[PDB]
């Protein structure tokens, strides 16, 4: 069945393909070539796992199509889902709801997980009888007990309309009641059931259990929850506005106290900002200070620009980043692919897309990709597969590649054809 | 429909079984290579295997780029989602451009949800709370006695359900709706402010397997803000100004997980569709740079772009010129289908099809004259002259368009080139 | 009695399906998470 | 409503959801309940 | 705290008693003149005499400007409010830039409130009224309070009988009574009467410890901005305000003047003590002309904190102007209101000292030859780059089963990762 997630541009990548010594293996876990860059990404991944040093910034820089985002996806896959990995595009911070600095702060705080443990003492059981002073009788498969009821407790039992046969949980620390459902029985079967009705088995073991529960949240979620009375709604709608510095400072201090008490754990993650050259000078200046915080995640960036104009200024800088921020980060450089690496990337893409191709087809597709671009060849893989299926074939041949090459143009051929008829296109 | 639109004649791509474009079929004339490419694109979309692959329709104005996108939409069908948008629609004043693009991406993913509705419907003959609730429903096929969960009694009281009223009860959700009074009591009073509804015809218990198509964006906006809540804050939220909001990535991920769970259960089916972004040259550099990641996603649909610009400056950038007004980086992520200028014969065939679609009878001489005019100015101008020419023909008491009417209309209305020449003088 | 027991079986199947769907789904955050994440 | 998430924030808890998932009544128990279908003294 | 940041080794200005900077102390190396001037600035802050005095740290990148500011902050302690800001933060979407600046100014003025409360708390043991003939008439209400220390009887005013019945105080209930108002507050049944069989939570409380009568001192630290926010929007109007997004507001000068008056009244009454602090504005060159102009008036206020600016832009065009260049991206008018402290480039020896201190703080064992190689790399490239190589080289060494960084690990890490200049060279080619 077609699940929500389908074959995308990075579906074949399932990690960095490194060994225990971080030596890059050729054609491992979907990664081909980029040996030096993959080794550097492994070193950065070890830094992220260690977590000791906050605010380390890494810029993955290279030519278009050299696997920068592929390396980022490999890092995200190799890193466990427990550790946060916030992947955004540079253009996601330009919002009408909040300033750019607020958006970068929220991206920073979303990339730091905090794991909070909590112990509670609850009484869970099936209600046998309730008498309106008051008395309540509960039972499990192993025990039966009767309690005396206070004024607030009898009020809570009445308001929730707890009836005999229900399964309820009452927290001794707070005295609140929650109805988990009603136990099914010979007499409680009905022709229609209410929306809230849930059938549940009688609880096992002892009534008064001691719980240990661990909640995994992030600093941004804590900020939003503490932003206003119904702040957790903004965890859905995103209408968080600009969270005040008071709330953030009080949360940083409370989390520090929690970690000192052993209640919470901090899991520093990664903030990947692809296409980082969309950030403006204000964003870069904010990042220069934001990375100096001890609650800063490890920052990874990707760009393909050369000596280009910094957005928001008239200055030109390498990678479109001012040298203040470039001095604060390490640069990993990608390398253009060889013929062998191109062919192996095409083979892995065919294996993911479930396409069978003849060897001559592999040679011609590799030549096309070397001459035009790797992405164009990847697209022509599925194009030729479709054209072959329309032909009632079972293996993609060179003729199908020539067919799709004639049907779908690349940038160069399309540009040449546009220039040939430039009198018809607008605003040349 | 009833009103003739600029593409009402386009009913498909006109391909044969071998995937080759017929010269004139399904309202499309010429553009053989582009129709065959759009055929391969339709096969890609129907495959439901790939995500986030993108296509750029390139060529001069009036070369059928939008017509071809609508032909793809026709070939897919109504079940497959097809979200059209224009590049200038990203400049919302309520949400960021990337949010508008993400919303349109989610709209193009459909989710067909399959369910059996069970409903008990009939006239109420008895309502006695005992615990449990006993209700008696009557229909044209008989009377049935039902035992209801006591939680439905509150719903029955809220709906003010009494004996003799026609109501329905959902077996899965217990929702009760009082759909008026039974028409048998229409004579109980001569003047009552009540809505009488006929007694249901079928059985009291009705079963129907149904399907509903929803988009992931619909789930996103349903979970964006609480609805139907009886709490005072929910009532105020019902009252407040509805605004688009920058729905968070975490909610989208959770919705994806739940949809995946229900796809695994078998009660939902994914229907990936197409997002059509016309005039993609209008997007700014920020939108294109976000679209890089958006297309690289594994949840994205097939996105069809259309650009008519030449080597123009990318918007939101000073003097950086890229082909089609699209950065080369995004161009490397798309497949380019080239549309060509029409030959005079193809323009004549298009004019004929447009006239036939508008219901206009045109003589051979008028058709030849219109073809000559279109050759001299534009196809769209010749095609637009058909309706006024028919109007003048009907005013002159004629059911067919002659060359005199086309001459008169082309004298009354100028083309863009003629106005430009006049204003140059 | 075969029809009546078939109808009962169908009711039980629908009960099972609805109860499985209701009990299958966990909240994204929950009450306790919000309570424990709240500052004093 | 199977996709309604925000409605669960005021209705259930993650630990309560785990309890509900663990203690849901299986088919055989309903079949048995359909097939089969304490005086206190102060000592 | 536990995680290691770029400035986690800065523990203060390494100054002696005579105000001179040691060559290397408290994690700082060199910058003797700049540390001495920062010392005079720290004395200025601690003197509390002056308001609105501005100092500009100016110098090349990686010359310790932010390290010196955080060293000043460490010297001042945690009592003095030190508010870090970056110039990019003024561009808010909820409020005007001048409001952001004024809010950050008021965040750097601290106020310490001292509250002394007298309370009589304990478990109630009797509530006997004292009947009398009026010159049934009661002249006193005797309440007996029990704590773990002992029992006390209070001859309370008869009017307290209304509050006792309002609070439903009964024998065995734990209460506390404040000396000033004389109103009773009930806090639950004493836990000595709680059984394990009854279910209540809030209605039980342990017997108070300590003497029945207590004198409690509560000290709270606030900023003038905290008071501003509190008085600007107090917490059905509350329902609508909490449902809608509580955006920042452009707090009026009227409210700030009223709050200044209230704080002066508290300082006269002795309830409160002012702790004026420091606002640090890094990357101040991100401010626009309107912000700098506002800062002209803000620094002339008698209420303003001491502000520390940092810039490295050199002769650069002022943001929000066209072609108006200024020595630091700051208009010359503002530069006349600030003292400038220059920071100077480091020698290779100072770079080696900083690298060693960083390695110590990160917990990294570095060999002498490895330290020399990394220093020589840092004399090329940048200091920041050489520091950043420390932990990846330590990890590379740990992979190879070495407890200390060897020179080969530094060479390999340098071969893997490149600096800004090497990348510029690759881009040029
Ligand atoms: N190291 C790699 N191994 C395998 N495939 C790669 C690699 N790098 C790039 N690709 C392929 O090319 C595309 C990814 O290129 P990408 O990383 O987006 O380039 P850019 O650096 O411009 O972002 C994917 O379709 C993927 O199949
Ligand atoms: N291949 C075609 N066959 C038939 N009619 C066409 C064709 N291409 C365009 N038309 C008609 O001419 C009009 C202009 O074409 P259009 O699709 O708008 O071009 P573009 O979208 O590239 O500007 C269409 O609305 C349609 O009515
Ligand atoms: N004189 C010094 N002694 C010790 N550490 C220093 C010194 N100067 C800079 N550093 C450290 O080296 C790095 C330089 O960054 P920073 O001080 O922020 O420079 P900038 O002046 O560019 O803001 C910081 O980690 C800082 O703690
Ligand atoms: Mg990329
Ligand atoms: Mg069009
Ligand atoms: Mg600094």
């Amino acid at each position: 069945v077609t699940r929500i997630e389908r074959i995308g541009a990075h579906s074949h990548i399932r990690g960095l393909g490194l060994d225990d010594a971080l030596e890059p293996r050729q054609a491992s876990q979907g990664m081909v070539g980029q040996l030096a860059a993959r080794r550097a990404a492994g070193v950065v991944l070890e830094m992220i796992r260690e977590g000791k040093i906050a605010g380390r910034a890494v810029l993955i820089a290279g030519q278009p199509g050299t696997g920068k985002t592929a390396i980022a996806m490999g890092m995200a896959q190799a890193l466990g889902p427990d550790t946060p990995f916030t992947a955004i595009a540079g253009s996601e911070i330009f919002s009408l709801e909040m300033s750019k600095t607020e958006a970068l702060t929220q991206a920073f705080r979303r990339s730091i997980g905090v794991r909070i443990k909590e112990e509670t003492e609850i009484i869970e059981g099936e209600v046998v009888e309730i008498q309106i002073v008051g008395k309540l009788t509960l039972k499990t498969t192993e025990m039966e007990t009767i309690y005396d009821l206070g004024t607030k407790m009898i009020e809570s039992l009445t308001k929730d309309k707890v009836q005999a046969g229900d399964v309820i949980t009452i927290d001794k620390a707070t005295g609140k009641i929650s109805k988990l459902g009603r136990s099914f029985t010979r007499a409680r079967d009905y022709d229609a059931m209410g929306s809230q009705t849930k059938f549940v088995q009688c609880p096992d073991g002892e009534l008064q259990k001691r719980k240990e529960v661990v909640h995994t949240v992030s600093l941004h979620e804590i900020d939003v929850i503490n932003s206003r009375t119904q702040g957790f709604l903004a965890l859905f709608s995103g209408d968080t506005g600009e969270i005040k510095s008071e709330v953030r400072e009080q949360i940083n201090a409370k989390v520090a106290e929690w970690r000192e008490e052993g209640k919470a754990e901090i899991i520093p993650g990664v903030l990947f900002i692809d296409e980082v050259h969309m950030l403006d000078i204000e964003s870069f200046s904010f990042l220069n200070r934001a990375l100096e915080s001890d609650m800063a995640p490890v920052l990874i960036m990707a760009t393909n620009r050369g000596i280009t104009r910094i957005r928001g200024t008239s200055y030109q800088s390498p990678h479109g980043i001012p040298i203040d921020l470039l001095d604060r980060l390490l640069i990993v450089s990608t390398t253009p692919y060889s013929e062998k690496d191109t062919k192996q990337i095409l083979r892995i893409r065919c294996e993911e897309e479930d396409v069978e191709m003849s060897e001559d087809a592999y040679t011609v597709l590799t030549r096309i990709g070397l001459e035009t671009s790797l992405r164009y060849a990847i697209q022509l893989i599925t194009a030729a597969s479709l054209v072959c299926r329309k032909r009632k074939g079972t293996e993609v041949q060179v003729d199908d590649i020539k067919r799709v090459y004639s049907l779908f143009l690349d940038e160069s051929r399309s540009t040449q054809y546009m220039k040939e008829y430039q009198d018809a296109f607008l605003f040349n | 429909t009833q009103r003739i639109a600029s593409h009402s004649h386009v009913k498909g791509l006109g391909l044969d079984e071998s995937g080759l474009a017929k010269q004139a079929a399904s309202g499309l004339v010429g553009q053989e290579n582009a129709r065959e490419a759009c055929g391969v694109i339709v096969e890609l979309i129907k495959s439901k295997k790939m995500a986030g692959r993108a296509v750029l329709l390139a060529g001069p104005p009036g070369t059928g780029k939008t017509a071809l996108a609508l032909a793809i939409a026709q070939e897919l069908g109504s079940k497959v989602p097809f979200c059209p948008m224009v590049g200038s629609e990203v400049y919302s004043t309520e949400i960021k451009k990337t949010e508008v693009l993400m919303e349109n991406f989610r709209r193009a993913i459909g989710l067909r949800i399959k369910e059996t509705k069970e409903v008990y419907e009939g006239e109420v003959t008895e309502l006695t709370p005992c615990s449990h609730v006993i209700i008696g429903l009557k229909t044209a096929k008989g009377t049935k006695q039902l035992k209801l969960d006591p939680s439905i009694f509150e719903s029955l009281q809220k709906e003010r359900v009494e004996a003799g009223d026609v109501i329905y009860i959902e077996a899965n959700s217990g929702a009760v709706k009082r759909q008026g009074r039974c028409d048998t009591y229409a004579t109980e009073f001569d003047l009552e402010a009540e809505e009488y509804v006929p007694l249901p015809k079928g059985d009291v218990h009705k079963k129907k397997e149904i399907i509903q198509d929803v988009t992931l964006h619909d789930l996103d906006v349903a979970n964006a803000r609480p609805q139907g809540g009886q709490d005072i804050l929910s009532m105020m939220g019902q009252l407040m100004k509805p605004k688009k909001t920058e729905i968070t990535d975490k909610l989208r991920g959770e919705i994806n997980k739940v949809v995946n769970k229900y796809i695994d259960q078998g009660i939902a089916e994914l229907v990936p569709g197409v997002l059509f972004v016309d005039e993609v040259h209008m997007l700014d550099i920020e939108c294109f740079t976000y679209l890089h990641r958006a297309l690289e996603s594994s949840i994205a649909p097939i996105v069809i772009f259309a650009s008519n610009r030449g080597n123009c400056v990318i918007r939101g950038t000073e003097d950086i010129t890229s082909p089609h007004g699209i950065p080369l980086d995004l161009l490397d992520r798309v497949m380019i289908i080239r549309t060509m200028l029409y030959t005079p014969q193809e323009m004549k065939q298009i004019i004929k099809i447009r006239a036939q679609t508008e219901g206009i009878n045109i003589s051979e001489e008028a058709l030849n004259h219109l073809g000559e005019i279109g050759t001299k100015t534009t196809l769209r101008y010749s095609v637009q002259l058909l309706t006024p020419a028919n109007l003048l023909a009907k005013i002159n008491g004629k059911d067919s368009i002659e060359k005199e009417h086309v001459e008169e209309i082309s004298e009354l209305f100028y083309d863009a080139k003629s106005s430009a020449k006049i204003l140059a003088d | 009695q075969e029809e009546k027991t078939r109808l009962l079986k169908e009711r039980l199947d629908q009960i099972y399906l609805v109860n499985e769907r209701r009990c299958s789904q966990a909240p994204v955050y929950g009450r306790d998470l919000l309570r424990i994440c709240a500052l004093p | 409503s199977m996709f309604d998430l925000i409605g669960l924030e005021n209705k259930i808890t993650r630990h309560e959801a785990e309890l509900l998932s663990k203690k849901k009544i299986p088919r055989k128990l309903m079949e048995e309940i359909s097939t089969s279908a304490p005086a206190a003294a102060k000592l």
